[PDB]
Order: C-alpha cells, then structure tokens, then sequence
C-alpha cells in the first residue's frame, strides 16, 4: 500500500500510481528513469523502491505480458552499478543509496518465485566494496553494509556461499586490525558477526545488548 | 552471433535468460 | 585407558592404579588429596584429571555402593574453591589450573547421568572472574576462560541461561571496550562469541579464519 | 537441625542431596 514516494514531485506521483494501474498507458522507460534517479537522491526511498518496482513489474506482466519496464529498470541500475566508484567519489550518501536500491531490487524482484542471479554477484561486489578499510572507516558505509546483509544476507549466502565466507573474513580483519574503525563501527560489525553465525538472526540477548 | 555486443553481459537479459530457463 | 598420570610419583602411580580397581583397600581420603594437589601443579592433568577421578567414583560405587571418594574430593575442591581468590594473587598458573579441574569434574563426574548441579553457581562464579577486566588483560586467563566455554559452555547454558547470557555481555564489553586487551586475546573472545551465537560448534568458515 | 552447620552448603552433601532426589 504505502511505495513510499512522498519525496517526489506532484506530477511524478500521478505518473508513478498511473503505471501501476496501467502500465501500458505510460512511458515505462521515462517511469524508470525517475524512481532510478529518485533513488540515488533519497535514502527511504532506496530501501523501498522495490515495492513499487515489483508492482509495476507484475502490473505489465497481467496486462501486456511484457517486461520492458523490468528491463529499462534492470539495465539503468547496471550502467549505475559500472559507474559506482564514481559515484561514491562524487557523493557517499549517493553510493550507499545505489546499494541499497540494488539490494532491494534483489529482495523484491524475484524471477518465477526465485531471485534474479543476475544480481548476485554486483550485489557481493557493492558489498566487498563497503568491508575495504577505506570504506569501513565511515559509518555511513558500514550502517549500510549491515543493512543489505541484516536484510538480504540470508538469501544471498544460498546463492554463493564462498562469497559471504571471504566477505566475512574482511569484517573480522577489519574487526581486529583496523585502528580507525569507529566504537559505533566495531558494534556494528561485531553484531553482525554474531548475526551470521546465529544463522542469520538476532539473539534475544543480542537484542538486548547492541539495541535499545 | 558468439561474441557478438549482443551476447555482451546485461541484467535484463540474464534475467529473461533464467525467466524462460525457468 | 590414559588418565595422564605421567607426571606423578612412581609410588603415587601405584597408588592411583590400585585405587582403580580396588578402592576399598586404599586411603580414599589420600588418594582424592594427592589428586588435588598435583592438579593444581600440571597443567595436563588439570584438563584430564576428570577421567580418573569418575572410574573411582565408578569403581567404588559398585565395589562398595560408597561415595566416599566422591566426597572427600568434592570437598577438598569446595576448599580451594573458597580460596580461589588467595590462589590467584599467589599463582596465576595454579588459578587456572583449578578452574581447569574443577570444569572438567563438571564434565565428567556425572549424577545420575545429570550434572552436578552443586557444581554449577561454582563454575560460573570462576568464569565471570575471569571474564574480570583485571583477568582478561593475561591471555593466560583469557585462553582458560575460553577452554571451559568450549568443553562444557553448552551445558552450562542448559542449567543457568541467565549467568550465560550477563557473562557473555562481559565478554562483549571487554572485546569492544578495554584497550590492555591483547592481539590474542581479542582473537580468543571473538571466537568464542561466534561459537557460542553458533549453538556452541565451530563453523567451517570460522575454524578457517582462527586456527591453523 | 534446621540452621546448624550440618546444614551448611556443602558440595558432598549438595550431591548426595541431589543424587537421592533423582
């Protein structure tokens, strides 16, 4: 019900409920070019677009039995996920937008009920990115690559496992060695380290300890 | 045609490459 | 069929061997004393002496129907128990080896094939003092600490959650937070958190990253 | 007797105490 789009022009809304009812009476390369561009500016959005990305995904396959507008969308992250060093450059808060947008497409896009292997291993490169050392000294980075792997981490192991492992080995690196990892980075990681090893949930008392 | 920028690696094509392989 | 009894007397030797299978014709009281005392001089026998002191208990039980030994050795601990703190101050190494000995006595001197729970409060009450700022600065005490979590941590958990659960905040808070924490023994709690956020096994990954 | 030093926590006994009891 709420896709979260109160950050978007008047116009824009009208345009964006409009695809959902009927995709095909709108320009589905233009409606993908304004919630990819959204998402790289607004960080609520970037975490929820997949919602209304899978409703007008779904919304074409009823009415037209056409994907266009899963493959505009699908191609726009890409050239976005090629440029992502520049754009981390340019703007943090732009490039843990872009991840995090991925990563949602990840969760809610499935393709027959299953995720989109497409996106596995861009999505391991977003977040190798994130436990370099360079990156793990901002917060803000590091919030983010415990947000995808709180939220996607699970799924994303099934698919490749030798993956996470070496993921996993960078936070604990990163754990032990690095000096400039912030107090709030080292709560961070730790939780997520014992997150992993608990199968990909949160303990009672880890609720307790790392949570208010 | 192999090797072709046709065959050049792209999300929406994976993607309907594993939708039909599905 | 190895009790670890290598580093005794030669006449000691014969003592414990005899006792093994006939308790009734020797000093229970002499033999559960100089077991005791060299637990607390070896570090070996320390983590082994649990065998030998069950095939005892075991062997008198059915010889005798008595616990006698059971129970001059229970009491002797329970001494060195209340004198833990008096033990520390002197020797390090002592101190340790009787928190070594009295878990593994935990682990294998059953009770109606049950835990001690006489033994219980004791042995959290051993390593909450280990998981003392003041202790885990000597990773002497800290690779103590983390033998007992290994061995016998998940049973500990089965009879008393709650001490598990505040110990393990101890074990978080001087990983985060004290700086006279070493290299070692920052490698040792992290370890120990993602076993126990495991349900106390070592996972393939984490056997990778910390052991040889 | 109730609060007598036979009564005291006492490891021996805790074990007897709870090896009956089972």
């Amino acid at each position: 019900e709420d896709y979260k789009i109160q950050s978007f022009d008047l116009e824009t809304q009208k345009l964006l409920k409009t695809a959902l009812k009927d995709p095909g009476s709108v320009d589905l390369e233009k409606v993908s070019s304004v919630i990819v561009d959204q998402s790289l500016k607004d960080q609520v959005f970037s975490r929820e677009a997949g919602r209304i990305c899978y409703t007008i995904v779904q919304a074409e396959a009823k009415q037209t039995n056409g994907s266009v507008f899963r493959r505009n969308l699908l191609n726009r992250l890409q050239q976005e996920f090629k440029a992502r060093e520049e754009t981390r450059k340019r703007s943090t808060q732009e490039w843990v937008c872009l991840v995090s947008f991925i990563c949602n497409i990840f969760d809610y896009l499935k393709v027959n009920n299953m995720p989109m292997v497409a996106l596995v291993h861009p999505v391991y490169d977003c977040l190798f990115r994130l436990a370099q050392s360079d990156a793990l000294k901002n917060e803000e980075e590091v919030d983010c690559l415990v947000l995808q792997l709180h939220r996607i981490g699970d799924q994303l192991e099934k698919m490749n496992v030798q993956l996470m492992d070496e993921l996993f080995n960078l936070l604990r690196d990163g754990f032990l060695l690095q000096e400039d990892l912030s107090s709030m980075g080292r709560l961070l990681l730790l939780e997520i380290l014992e997150f992993r090893a608990g199968g990909w949930k949160l303990s009672d008392t880890a609720q307790k300890y790392y949570y208010s | 045609p192999l090797g072709s920028m046709s065959r050049i690696k792209n999300w929406g094509d994976e993607v309907e490459e594993q939708e039909m392989r599905t």
